[PDB]
């Protein structure tokens, strides 16, 4: 009469919920690992404003024809 | 391009133009006559110079070989205007460029000869000297009277000719 354990079904349900949270963490973990290895845009990784990688050099003796795309 | 360094020899190429390229006359005036005639050359040949430079830009690196044609056009326009000066206003042109030869090529030292040359060229060739980019408030320096900066010696022949023109009323 003094033994009041939880029901077997409740134990299984609770452990299944815990394992589901654990698998969610495993998936988020693998996800972040993949996303860190993907490559970012030039604006996000180098410069948001002035997002053109192409330089323009010096402007004193600007020679017609020096521009090359 | 940088100037040459420790040891260099100048060398001359004896080949001719490839015969496919149309021949062109070359400008024969030297530094002082060229600097004297520069404003008129610009006023006359501005469209051709602009076209030449636009070709050189658009070629994007092959400018020398793709832009020969309007280069010939540019040189021809320049030779034409120099010939017109030699036919119509030779004496004043010589005054101006000899004065420049004497004054380290500074236009500030030849205002008197330049006034005569400018009047002659405007009347006989319909070319005007003008300095681009100034607002109406700003005054072209070559039109300014009583400048702060004056030549060491006013050129003798130019002074005589200027006083003569003031008498004749041409200037």
């Amino acid at each position: 009469t003094f033994f009041h354990p939880k029901s077997r079904e409740d134990i299984l349900n609770e452990e299944a919920k815990i394992v589901q949270a654990l698998n969610n963490q495993r998936e988020l973990t693998i996800k972040m690992h993949e996303l860190k290895r993907e490559e970012k845009d030039y604006a996000h990784s180098y410069s948001p404003l002035f997002s053109d990688p192409v330089p323009q050099g010096g402007s004193i003796g600007k020679a017609p024809g020096s521009s090359r795309e | 391009p940088r100037e040459a360094a420790a040891h260099w020899v100048p060398f001359e190429d004896k080949a001719n133009m490839p015969d496919n390229v149309p021949d062109v006359v070359e400008v024969g005036a030297t530094s002082a006559p060229l600097l004297s005639a520069s404003y008129f050359i610009g006023a006359k040949c501005k469209p051709y110079n602009d076209d030449f430079m636009l070709c050189r830009e658009e070629s994007q690196g092959s400018g020398a070989i793709d832009c020969l044609k309007e280069g010939r056009r540019v040189t021809r326009c320049a030779v034409s205007v120099i010939e017109d000066i030699n036919k119509s206003c030779l004496d004043e042109f010589r005054l101006h460029w000899q004065c420049l030869e004497q004054n380290n090529h500074q236009l500030s030292g030849c205002r008197k000869a330049e006034a005569l040359l400018n009047k002659c060229v405007f009347t006989k060739l319909n070319l005007e000297k003008k300095i681009p980019g100034l607002r109406p408030d700003e005054e072209p320096v070559f039109l300014k009277k009583d400048p702060w900066i004056k030549p060491a010696v006013d050129d003798f022949k130019s002074v005589r000719a200027y006083a003569e023109a003031k008498k004749n009323g041409t200037l």
